[PDB]
């Protein structure tokens, strides 16, 4: 599991664009399209 | 480190370091190839958009 | 046996403290023990604290009340010990030379040696 | 020739070094190259002692002259600014007497004199200078720096540096800087002289100290002291330094510790600018980028780690009142001739009670320490327990093997383990039992190893056998108890447990006493639970382990929870808080303000994350404060969180970004 | 991945010995950082149109 | 093949326009490679190619 | 070579050779990856042309 990778140097950087922001971008694209 | 006096454990430490470094290098190469493939996929997705 | 270098030894003195020490076989290595037991006939003998090879545990009183014993030196590897208050009376010979036992441990009944040996005949008892 | 120096002895002062103390690391030539090197350097914006040597002409004022012995350490930095030269040299050595060779550096009006001799340095060294009778110029009278040498080892001469004999002008333009070190046996001396236009403190300019000379004296140096020139007290006023005075002067001193610097080399090969990587996060990111100007953005400079605070060792219950230990104390046991043998991975007897805070010599270990037992154990060992008179176990104790005391109970010749003989009224469960039992003194036939005698052998020797438990030399083999007339006997009745070495098949069998350190939760510590070892932050765990399960493991096959061997409580294992250290700062031209982001760490753990040991005024300000902010990517310090939600300028993570606003 | 931690960890002797291998760890860290940045770059290019 | 105060290497010595400080012995390029050496006997700056 | 005889130096020379070969292989792999990326970029540039 990704969440289980924390020992001996392993680190995960959170994405710059959060899932909510991606959803907002998709909604804006759909609104402009329609 | 504890089971051998440092002069004797130097060879074992060097071997372990070499093995771990080679593992890291191969992992990084695989990650680079996967990231190139994902970059191509993202370029295709942007073109589709 | 060849006498080993030391920075003060012999009979104890009233009051104050004495940094009893003796040169160790190893050089620049502190992973060794030490024993200061003196062998001599009669009951005029007192137990002396011992230092283990690990050095984490100090004296028979444990590190809870003891103090760190220095066992590393540059010019000549040596072990430093602090002496607690004891009776000045003494009759055993003192000889700071190569130790007859190297398997130092936490045992109490263990002693430096069973018989006596070459050494100074200083005595203040009889 | 003074028993003890006499003077006012006022407290010393302090001042900021700024960028002074930069020297060329090596004789290499570089043109327009930013070279980074690790060597003994004076930290930037550090504190340097400001020794005061002045005299005030008036009814009252501050008059003093300081020249005490100071430590040498890994290096020394010196500076001086006087209208007329007053500090004429320095003294280096360990004992500062004739018991060890000491470097001596002095200056005069003809040449710089450097010599190495066993000088008997005076308590208050100085140079005796007095006005000439007719010439009206300063003349030397006595060289009160030492009394005797008794040995010569080296002598060198060099051209004089800048001269300033007679005081003139109201400025200290005659600034001289010197650096001394004794690494690799070389007494390297770096110095430079430049003019200044200030009356106090140090200049704000930058000037590298070019090397001058390298003396391979090779003598160990641990102490040093500065020297100056003193005028006759009865001729001129001033503080009576042991009966002598001097004119106005002022000099500084500093110390050097290992670190790395970013040196900028001019086109001509002269150092013009230097950045101390350990000065502030801006300098650290500059060193990481190997540039003196950093563009706006976020750069990963270094990695922080929360090192363990203390070591924790835990093991099964003490154990108190364990049935296995009851056998050794007062149930189903006898003397050496009939001791009890046991082996099981159930618990440890009550001897470990004293192994928590009252670890006396009861845990008699030969060749090894009791602590080594926790880290690792011996090979197959039985559990032989019995009752004897205190330290009488010497016959059976390890070390006395090899057909010396093995007749009563034979043990392997390589027996080097631990023997437990303990007794107490409070730090124990049961009192030592009676020792009235039969014993064997000697036998003719051999004995099986790691086993006790069972043969009923009788020897018809002797004429006057001893009487009672205590007496003269005993010759009869079989008697009620026994003692060796050649060795001390008659100690207090104690019960002794001996680890009978076998060195066969099953290893890591029943062991000796094991430490039970106090449990620490929510704080990073090194833990060792029954051989299993690691580092992390112990915390209460909701996991429900089965009775036979000691510790858990994740899908990655790494420990993530351990049952407490004493309280049988599950404790989670969490790795030490570690992550990257990203410095957030706009373009160096715009501003020098920076913000430090620590990845995946609680804001409360930032100060303890290997911080608080560097320059506090510059680093600690960004390591904590009232502007600390917590975000998903990590903890942000040095920046103020706002809800304006402008467009991203610097990528931070999880939709957050940093920008520079005025 | 922290190259120094992964190969050696808390130990200091291994860290000192690994310095003999030049700047392999720096190269691997730079590559990993580049891939991480490229991930966000692709995400922004595909979505932020 | 040259050997200047123990500095051994191989190159084509030629005239050097660089200016060296009184104490500096030789020079190095950006990549930490010798590029100019001062002649100990005549103090002349000589490039290395 | 100067400070060690061939029989004993062989280990050191072999270590140097293997380390340098590893470094060169890593550099060549990185160069190949960059060449592939630039080939994709040049294909896109040709399509745009
Ligand atoms: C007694 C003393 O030396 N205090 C100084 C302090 O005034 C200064 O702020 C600090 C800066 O590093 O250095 C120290
Ligand atoms: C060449 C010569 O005359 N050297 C002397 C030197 O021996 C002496 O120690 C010093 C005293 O200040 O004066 C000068
Ligand atoms: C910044 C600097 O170093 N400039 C000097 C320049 O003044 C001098 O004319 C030239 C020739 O020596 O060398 C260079
Ligand atoms: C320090 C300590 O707890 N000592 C205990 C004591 O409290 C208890 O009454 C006794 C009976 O087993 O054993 C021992
Ligand atoms: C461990 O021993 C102590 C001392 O007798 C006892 O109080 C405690 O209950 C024991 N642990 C458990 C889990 O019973
Ligand atoms: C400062 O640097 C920034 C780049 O971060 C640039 O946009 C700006 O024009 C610079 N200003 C000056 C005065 O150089
Ligand atoms: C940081 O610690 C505080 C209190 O210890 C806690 O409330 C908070 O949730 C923690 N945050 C993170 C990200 O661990
Ligand atoms: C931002 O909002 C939080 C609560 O949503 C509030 O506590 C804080 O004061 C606000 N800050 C600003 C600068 O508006
Ligand atoms: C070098 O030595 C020679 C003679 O040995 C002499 O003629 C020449 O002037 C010297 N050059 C320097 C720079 O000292």
């Amino acid at each position: 599991l990704i969440c289980a990778q924390k020992f001996n140097g392993l680190t995960v950087l959170p994405p710059l664009l959060t899932d909510e922001m991606i959803a907002q971008y998709t909604s804006a694209l759909l609104a402009g399209t329609i | 480190l504890s089971r051998l006096d440092p002069p004797e454990a130097e060879v074992q430490i060097d071997r372990l370091i070499t093995g771990r470094l080679q593992s890291l290098q191969t992992y990084v190469t695989q990650q680079l190839i996967r990231a190139a493939e994902i970059r191509a996929s993202a370029n295709l997705a942007a073109t589709k958009m | 046996q060849v006498q080993l270098v030391e920075s003060g030894g012999g009979l104890v003195q009233a009051g104050g403290s004495l940094r009893l020490s003796c040169a160790v076989s190893g050089r620049t290595i502190s992973t060794f023990g030490m024993g200061w037991f003196r062998q001599a006939p009669g009951k005029e003998r007192e137990f002396v604290a011992t230092i283990t090879r690990d050095e984490d545990m100090l004296l028979y009183a444990d590190s809870v009340k003891g103090r760190f014993t220095i066992s590393r030196d540059t010019a000549k590897n040596m072990v430093f010990l602090q002496m607690n208050s004891l009776k000045i009376e003494d009759t055993a010979l003192y000889y700071c030379a190569v130790r007859r036992d190297s398997s130092w441990g936490y045992s109490r009944q263990s002693t430096e040696y069973d018989y006596w040996g070459q050494g100074t005949q200083v005595t203040v008892s009889s | 020739c003074v028993n003890l120096t006499t003077r006012t002895q006022l407290p010393p002062a302090y001042t900021n070094s700024f960028t002074r103390g930069v020297y060329y690391p090596d004789k290499v030539f570089r043109s327009s190259v930013l070279h980074s090197t690790q060597d003994l350097f004076l930290p930037f914006f550090s504190n340097v002692t400001w020794f005061h040597a002045i005299h005030v002409s008036g009814t009252n004022g501050t008059k003093r002259f300081d020249n005490p012995v100071l430590p040498f350490n890994d290096g020394v930095y010196f500076a001086s600014t006087e209208k007329s030269n007053i500090i004429r040299g320095w003294i280096f050595g360990t004992t500062l007497d004739s018991k060890t060779q000491s470097l001596l550096i002095v200056n005069n009006a003809t040449n710089v004199v450097i010599k190495v001799c066993e000088f008997q340095f005076c308590n208050d060294p100085f140079l005796g200078v007095y006005y000439h009778k007719n010439n009206k110029s300063w003349m030397e009278s006595e060289f009160r720096v030492y009394s005797s040498a008794n040995n010569c080892t080296f002598e060198y001469v060099s051209q004089p540096f800048l001269m300033d004999l007679e005081g003139k002008q109201g400025n200290f333009k005659n600034l001289r800087e010197f650096v001394f070190k004794n690494i690799d046996g070389y007494f390297k001396i770096y110095s430079k002289h430049t003019p200044i236009n200030l009356v106090r403190d140090l200049p704000q300019g930058f000037s590298a100290l070019e090397p001058l000379v390298d003396l391979p004296i090779g003598i160990n140096i641990t102490r040093f002291q500065t020297l100056l020139a003193l005028h006759r007290s009865y001729l001129t006023p001033g503080d009576s330094s042991s009966g002598w005075t001097a004119g106005a002067a002022a000099y500084y001193v500093g110390y050097l510790q290992p670190r790395t610097f970013l040196l900028k080399y001019n086109e001509n090969g002269t150092i013009t600018d230097a950045v101390d990587c350990a000065l502030d996060p801006l300098s650290e990111t500059k060193c990481t980028l190997k540039s003196f100007t950093v563009e706006k953005g976020i750069y990963q400079t270094s990695n922080f780690r929360v090192q363990p605070t203390e070591s924790i060792v835990r093991f099964p219950n003490i154990t108190n009142l364990c049935p296995f230990g009851e056998v050794f104390n007062a149930t189903r046991f006898a003397s050496v001739y009939a001791w009890n043998r046991k082996r099981i991975s159930n618990c440890v007897a009550d001897y470990s009670v004293l192994y928590n805070s009252a670890s006396f010599s009861t845990f008699k270990c030969y060749g090894v320490s009791p602590t080594k037992l926790n880290d690792l154990c011996f090979t197959n060992v039985y559990a032989d327990s019995f009752v004897i008179r205190g330290d009488e176990v010497r016959q059976i104790a390890p070390g006395q093997t090899g057909k010396i005391a093995d007749y009563n109970y034979k043990l392997p010749d390589d027996f080097t383990g631990c023997v437990i003989a303990w007794n107490s009224n409070n730090l124990d469960s049961k009192v030592g039992g009676n020792y009235n039992y039969l014993y064997r003194l000697f036998r003719k036939s051999n004995l099986k190893p790691f086993e006790r005698d069972i043969s009923t052998e009788i020897y018809q020797a002797g004429s006057t056998p001893c009487n009672g438990v205590e007496g003269f030399n005993c010759y009869f083999p079989l008697q009620s108890y026994g003692f060796q007339p050649t060795n001390g006997v008659g100690y207090q009745p104690y019960r002794v447990v001996v680890l009978s070495f076998e060195l066969l098949h099953a290893p890591a069998t029943v062991c000796g006493p094991k430490k039970s350190t106090n449990l620490v939760k929510n704080k990073c510590v090194n833990f060792n639970f029954n051989g299993l070892t690691g580092t992390g932050v112990l915390t209460e765990s909701n996991k429900k382990f089965l009775p036979f399960q000691q510790f858990g493991r994740d899908i990655a096959d790494t420990t993530d929870a351990v049952r407490d061997p004493q309280t049988l409580e599950i404790l989670d294992i969490t790795p030490c808080s570690f992550g990257g250290v990203s410095v957030i700062t706009p373009g160096t031209n715009t501003s020098n303000q920076v913000a430090v982001l620590y990845q995946d760490v609680n804001c409360t753990e930032v100060p303890v994350a290997i911080h608080a040991d560097q320059l506090t005024p510059t680093w600690r300000v960004y390591s904590t404060g009232s502007n600390v902010f917590q975000t998903r990517a990590g903890c942000l310090i040095g920046a103020e969180h706002v809800n304006n939600s402008y467009e991203c300028d610097i990528p931070i993570g999880a939709g957050i970004c940093a920008s520079y606003q005025t | 991945v922290d190259c120094t931690m992964y190969i050696c960890g808390d130990s200091t002797e291994c860290s000192n010995l690994l310095l003999q291998y030049g700047s392999f760890c720096t190269q691997l860290n730079r590559a990993l950082t580049g891939i991480a940045v490229e991930q966000d770059k692709n995400t922004q290019e595909v979505f932020a149109q």
